[PDB]
């Protein structure tokens, strides 16, 4: 699960746990328009290697990067957003994914 | 006929490098030097030095 | 020992300055070949690009 930083809940986000920093292959962070009002996001595998596109204001894509790893992934979820603004009787606001 | 085909020997390599770097040198250069009784330990992964 | 990803990158990748002007060969951002490289001053490339 995960929690939300404004209005959080009474609860803490917890999704695992390790005592120490394992061994990764990408680690980066990207920035976006805070203003924004859709996103899009692309995500395929083919011959071996995954990538990744993502855009944040117009039609088109971006290129996040082209990550290699030898293994045929299955599955992909969605975390639920634990909050408290989320509500009816707080602002008019739903989730959609 | 065949010309001079000779290949050259230089090479040129560019390459995104898809991981940070460890800032080996910003934690050496510390303007706070730890004490010989704390040596207070780090650790660096998934970086290039 | 030769595992993990921390790996270094003066091994081979010393980036070297483009010697513009003769024909020498390519084996940047994943493409192989041969060429000669020009200096030129563009506009139409992004961040992701
Ligand atoms: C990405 O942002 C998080 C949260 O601010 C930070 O802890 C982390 O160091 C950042 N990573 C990079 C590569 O900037």
């Amino acid at each position: 699960h995960t929690v939300c930083k404004s209005k959080g809940s009474i609860r803490n986000e917890s999704w695992h746990i390790d005592s120490s920093e394992p061994l990764c292959l990408f680690k980066k962070n990207f920035t976006y328009n805070v203003s924004a009002d859709w996103l899009y996001f692309h995500f395929y595998q083919e011959r071996g290697v995954f990538y990744a596109y993502y855009a944040d204001v117009g039609m088109p894509t971006t290129f996040l990067f082209s990550l290699y790893l030898g293994t045929i992934l299955s599955h992909y979820y969605v975390m639920p957003l634990t909050c408290n603004a989320i509500s009816s009787n707080t602002d008019n606001e739903t989730l959609e994914y | 006929l065949s010309g001079f085909t000779v290949k050259p020997v230089a090479t040129v390599y560019r390459r995104i490098p898809n991981l940070p770097d460890c800032d080996i040198d910003n934690w050496l250069n510390n303007v706070s030097v730890p004490s010989p009784l704390n040596w207070e330990r780090r650790i660096f992964s998934n970086c290039n030095f | 020992i030769n595992s993990g990803t921390t790996c270094s990158n003066d091994l081979l990748y010393s980036n070297t300055e483009i010697s513009t002007g003769v024909c020498v060969n390519y084996d940047l951002y994943g493409i192989t070949g041969q060429g000669i490289f020009k200096e030129v001053s563009a506009a139409y490339y992004n961040n992701w690009q």
